[PDB]
RNA sequence: CUACCCUUGGUUGUGUGCUGUUCUAAUUGGUAACUGUUAUCCAGUUUCAAGACAGUGUUAGGUGGGCAGUUUGACUGGGG
RNA sequence: GGACUGUUUAACUAAAACACAACUCUAUGCCAAACCGUAAGGUGAUGUAUAUGGGGUGACACCUGCCCAGUGCUGGAAGGU
RNA sequence: UGGACCUAAGCUGAGGCUGAAAAGCGUAGGCGAUGGACAACAGGUUAAUAUUCCUGUACUUACAGUUAGACUGAUGGAGUG
RNA sequence: AUGAGCAGGUUGAAGGUUGAGUAACAUCAACUGGAGGACCGAACCGACUCUCGUUGAAACGAUAGCGGAUGACUUGUGAUU
RNA sequence: CCUGAGUAGCUCGGAAAACGUUAUUUUGAGUGAAUCUGCCCAGACCAUUGGGUAAGCCUAAAUACUAAUUAGUGACCGAUA
């Protein structure tokens, strides 16, 4: 069981602290964007130090959402599908995303999207949330060929 | 056509039955295409190790099975053309070697009414509807006869699969799967609008009329005569044994094991196949 | 083996009982728990815990 | 007039379960794709399908000679 | 009597017994029912209901009559528990 | 004739999985003829050997140098086996 | 899974061609046919029987038969429960 | 500040303790404290009081035995032992 709310106010009216549900596993071992620290020191030592580390936190949250929000306007993807002259033909998933992004040396994960399949050709672009704070806006060219 | 033939034999009469097999296919003797043949051989009902776990089974001729696309999703949107109907030791069912009008050949199930020289396509894409060509169910409508259907998505035409198979259409679900067929053992059954299958029935519905007419025609097949429960020793079936027949015991007899085996329920409702369930041939659902 | 990387724990081994307390052999087996194990190796994989050592590095934030 | 306690109508709402939702995010897969690999074993990612179900363990129900161990008196002009 | 040809208690008893084609009833939709071990797992089966399994009958043609009172099997909402 | 060639149902089994252990499932491999391609005949010889000792009658595939031409193509796939 | 065997002789079916016949049939005739849990019958499998032996020549035999003896075949090699 | 945390304990079935489960140890399952002031122990428990502060590790000595290297002894036997 933890304690320690972290990354956003948790979908609920709330503010964005160490308050949480009781149970401990409500989403926060099944979400990355629930961290904590361990209670035993986090009893009166770590109270400004995590106070702080929250600020921080915040702060290196907005700046680098930011930071990507620009990289993803010149980074645009870049794809192709094999179809019956646009008669469909193939699969558009996260998972080359994904590939081409383990290639790139940067890390995109799960909770940076939120489809599980999708599907279309040509020059399109794309709006998908991230969180409250930001919301990350590309643009992908899929070749029908 | 099942036929009788005079033997003379002096040994009793026989009632055995054959069907022709040449007013509707051809090449009765074995002359097959290479690379597209595979060895199969029989357990017997043995297990892994040798030891019994299915009752008389045993005396089965040897056969090679033909290599059959069942997926059939490796290759698709390349027409076929039907070269030959072959017959298949390894099942009820008869084999189709169709060619690609790219240059490559394979194995299909063959359903009744189809000739050799037709062209069939199998694509996710709505096609023809001719017996034989394969798309999603959300594209066919209602009233035809379908067979060769996968329960995996992608994963291979495994149900009604044998010769004289059929599902009758029972309309389709809001949710975009669960397509209701009626099938040929009393269930009705919601499938995945994912899954393909073959539409048209399976050749030789006239499967009924063969008649094995002895012993010796069942055992080459890989039947084994097997003794009655009644006949066993009280020991190994305790339903008869000793000098005198006997009625048969308690109520609702024992197979070998102590189970019912005539009117005990043996499908449980713990598993995510209970929800496609519509019609369970005692009742409802 | 039925048991746990952490503790290769193993079922224990009692005595079963009855109203007219009949001796039979018997073991309870332990319930263990298959998760995902949060670490830093190259690739993260499922291995089993025991729920109350389960507690206690949820207690300590184990991962 | 104000007050102790109610039956009875709405009433506010806490603390728990009964089902009807939705999702996956734990979990399962003898779905498929990629990789080790070359290897229908196995493992990792994605996918597909469910999904807090199932399954497992704990405790107990119901069936349960499939299987185990038991019990099966005496006198009796043999014995029953 | 057994349709038949056939298996059978080695070294007392070969067949009205068993098997048997076929008939019939029934369970079973895939990771099938089921079986094996405990479990992975394997067979059924590298099979898909016209198939497997079990019970009954056991060339051939015709019939198999009264019955669910108790038990088995299935479905079950009322009430007690 | 059997191996230095390969495979048969099958066995073992690097790793991996299941199970107190032992041990089982189980992949690559590695085994597995009772099969598959696989190059010599006759006659004479001893108390005891014969397609093996000896006489004539054909050679074989590898390996080189040598002579001339020529580019060859598998580990992959096909035919064949 | 890899192989072998069934001496010899009967036997004239289904099937297809032709003709008579018939509108076409049926019914018949000649031709390929050697099919047939077909037959007789060597070797072979078994013991259904008579006799003999019964501290036998043999811990199950000799014996003359017998049914099968192209298939519900037998046997061989290795594994197999 | 601290002196061994899912710890002592509580609940469902047990195992060891003379005990067939009770003071005491552990748990297959679930829950779950505390801080020397406090905690545990004092064959249920509790008040006072007494002892010790568990919940990390290790150790020769007194522990049995001979496959034996050797020396010695047999109210040990003497080829049926």
């Amino acid at each position: 069981m933890k304690v320690i709310l972290k990354q956003d106010v948790s979908n609920l009216g709330k503010r964005f602290d160490v308050v949480d549900v009781k149970d401990g596993y409500a989403i926060h071992f099944l979400f990355p964007k629930k961290l904590a620290a361990p209670l035993t020191k986090k009893s009166l030592q770590d109270r400004d130090l995590f106070l702080k580390k929250q600020q921080e936190h915040y702060e290196i949250n907005k700046a680098l959402s930011h930071k990507l929000k620009e990289v993803i306007e010149q980074t645009e993807l870049h794809f192709s599908l094999k179809e019956h002259n646009g008669r469909p033909y193939g699969s558009i998933i996260t998972k080359q995303i994904i590939n081409q992004a383990h290639t790139k040396g940067m890390a995109l994960q799960k909770f940076m999207f939120k489809d599980n399949v999708r599907l279309g050709f040509g020059d399109h672009e794309i709006t998908l949330h991230i969180f409250e704070d930001t919301t990350a806006v590309l643009k992908v060219k899929v070749t029908p060929d | 056509p099942i036929k009788k033939i005079i033997s003379r034999s002096n040994s009793g009469i026989h009632h055995s039955t054959v069907i022709d097999y040449k007013k509707l296919l051809t090449t009765n003797k074995n002359k097959p295409e290479k690379s597209l043949l595979v060895t199969l051989k029989k357990h017997g009902g043995r297990n892994n190790q040798g030891k019994i776990t299915v009752r008389h089974q045993g005396g089965r001729n040897k056969r090679k099975y033909r290599i059959i696309d069942f997926k059939r999703t490796h290759y698709d949107n390349i027409e076929a053309t039907v070269k030959s109907i072959e017959y298949d030791p390894n099942r009820s069912c008869f084999v189709s070697l169709i060619t690609y009008a790219n240059g490559a050949k394979s194995y299909i199930i063959s359903p009744d009414g189809i000739k050799v020289g037709d062209k069939i396509l199998a694509s996710e894409h709505p096609i023809d509807i001719k017996p034989g060509f394969s798309m999603p169910l959300a594209f066919i409508p209602e009233g035809t006869q379908v067979h060769n259907i996968e329960l995996h998505p992608k994963g291979g035409g495994q149900i009604a699969r044998s010769a004289g198979s059929y599902a009758r259409i029972l309309g389709q679900d809001e949710t975009g799967k669960y397509v209701i067929l009626q099938l040929l053992s009393g269930e009705t059954r919601k499938f995945l609008k994912e899954c393909r299958a073959t539409v048209g029935v399976v050749s030789n519905l006239d499967h009924n009329l063969v008649v094995i007419g002895k012993a010796g025609r069942n055992r080459h097949r890989g039947i084994r005569p097997t003794v009655r429960g009644s006949a066993m020793n009280p020991n190994d079936h305790p339903h008869g044994g000793g000098e005198g027949r006997s009625p048969v015991g308690r109520d609702a007899p024992r197979t070998p094991w102590g189970k019912r085996h005539m009117g005990v329920k043996t499908r449980n409702m713990k598993k995510a196949s209970t929800n496609l369930i519509i019609r369970n041939r005692k009742g409802e659902q | 083996a039925k048991k746990d990387q952490l503790t290769l724990r193993g079922p224990l081994y009692g005595n079963n009982r009855s109203h007219s307390k009949t001796i039979t052999r018997r073991k309870w087996n332990v319930n263990l728990q298959p998760c995902k194990v949060k670490t830093a190796d190259g690739k993260t994989t499922r291995i089993l815990v025991s729920t109350r050592t389960l507690r206690t590095l949820k207690k300590h934030n184990r991962l």
